[PDB]
């Protein structure tokens, strides 16, 4: 992904 | 309602292998992380294992790291090989997760202080910092102990106001030194007795030094 | 790696004032930034995640904004509980990185240090080492300079310092400097002096002793 480390509950 | 515990041996000699473990007691997407903080410095990320099994390490730790997760015991652990003094830090376990409603949490553990040095455990010598001849200052010099930490109180705890216990300095000998001071009404120097209670638990040394005016 | 640059290094404010903290990332991280608070002796504590969401129970006076590279933490009206070190962290891509930290300290009136000099104990001399200690007590701001003079000669490379955390009651700092000499070198000189400069002093304060009191 473009932001692979982001926790799943973060972002849209 | 989540609780963190961490454990592991904290006193190491150079080239040994640090091994810490972290357990969680009390959620489905989780993010186990290790962070370390050398004394007086900022945070340095170590590594993460997440609930998908992604495993990543700080590149500056140069393939000395092993991360592992026993998912039966819920135990996240860290191995760091060939340690030098540069790895002396408090090591934190952090358990990031979100709950049944997409609220995010990241409790950190209490930390394990790990000291990497060739020095050997040694209790301190305690020397008086004697008041000069309306406010007077006096203290205790806690010299040449290893490792951290030391605790100091004054008069078995009856004296707290105006006490300053300073961060230790690490001497080129590899031993720590520390001073603890209290300012006090000079009107009390002829009647009030001042005692610093030093406890260096790593060596089970415990010293009670009386600090008097000089002459 | 993604480098996070926080600013300022230190923010000096009093309760009731607004505090703005910055964290700029070296490349776009979308909104995947978190802010932590750390007090002395404690683990960091999560405040904001995903740039803008408070963690449960974090007071509403804490607000986070930003997306892309520029992020801002705002404490709209400081409480005494808020003074601490603030870190940002990015979770766009591995390795996870932190800013260097911003220290949020209480601004108080300037207080010049009270200076005290302590000669080495008779007992430490029996051991063969002399530690001369100089104390700078209860001053503000934190910047203070200590200069050692042995027989009126400027000293270098033979002293170590440390400074306490900001006092909970009077919001000052204290400093302890140790000059270490061998016993022999200590007895080869007479005058021992601790010289202090600080924003609260219009000229240096010197405290001294002559060995043999």
């Amino acid at each position: 992904g473009p932001h692979p480390a982001a926790p799943s509950s973060w972002g849209p | 309602q989540v609780q963190l515990q961490q454990w592991g041996a904290g006193l190491l000699k150079p080239s040994e292998t640090l091994s810490l473990t972290c357990a969680v007691y009390g959620f489905s997407d989780y993010y186990w992380n290790w962070i370390r903080q050398p004394p007086g410095k900022g945070l340095e990320w170590i590594g993460e294992i997440n609930h998908n099994g992604n495993t990543n390490s700080n590149p500056s730790l140069k393939s000395r790291v092993t991360l592992s997760l026993d998912t039966s015991k819920n135990q996240f652990s860290l191995k760091l090989r060939s340690v030098t003094a540069a790895d002396t830090a408090v090591y934190y376990c952090a358990f990031g997760y979100s709950d049944y409603e997409y609220n995010w949490f990241d409790p950190w553990g209490q930390g394990t202080l790990v000291t990497v040095s060739s020095a050997s455990t040694k209790g301190p010598s305690v020397f008086p910092l004697a008041p000069s001849s309306g406010t007077a200052a006096l203290g205790c010099l806690v010299k040449d102990y290893f490792p951290e930490p030391v605790t100091v109180s004054w008069n078995s705890g009856a004296l707290t106001s105006g006490v300053h216990t300073f961060p230790a300095v690490l001497q080129s000998s590899g031993l720590y030194s520390l001073s603890s001071v209290v300012t006090v009404p000079s009107s009390s120097l002829g009647t009030q007795t001042y005692i610093c209670n030093v406890n260096h638990k790593p060596s089970n040394t415990k010293v009670d030094k009386r600090v008097e005016p000089k002459s | 790696e993604i480098v996070l640059t926080q600013s300022p290094a230190t923010l000096s404010l009093s309760p009731g004032e607004r505090a703005t903290l910055s964290c700029r990332a070296s490349q776009s991280i979308s909104s995947y930034l978190a802010w932590y608070q750390q007090k002395p002796g404690q683990a960091p504590r999560l405040l904001i995640y995903d740039a803008s969401n408070r963690a449960t129970g974090i007071p509403a006076r804490f607000s986070g904004s930003g997306s892309g590279t520029d992020f801002t933490l705002t404490i709209s009206s400081l409480e005494p509980e808020d003074f601490a070190v603030y870190y940002c962290q990015q979770r766009s891509n591995w390795p996870l990185t932190f800013g260097q930290g911003t220290n949020l300290e209480i601004k108080r009136t300037v207080a010049a240090p009270s200076v005290f000099i302590f000669p080495p104990s008779d007992e430490q001399l029996k051991s063969g080492t002399a530690s001369v200690v100089c104390l700078l007590n209860n001053f503000y701001p934190r910047e203070a300079k200590v200069q050692w003079k042995v027989d009126n000669a400027l000293q270098s490379g033979n002293s170590q310092e440390s400074v306490t955390e900001q006092d909970s009651k009077d919001s000052t700092y204290s400093l302890s400097s140790t000059l270490t000499l061998s016993k022999a070198d200590y007895e080869k000189h007479k005058v021992y002096a601790c010289e202090v400069t600080h924003q609260g002093l219009s000229s240096p304060v010197t405290k001294s002793f002559n060995r043999g009191e």
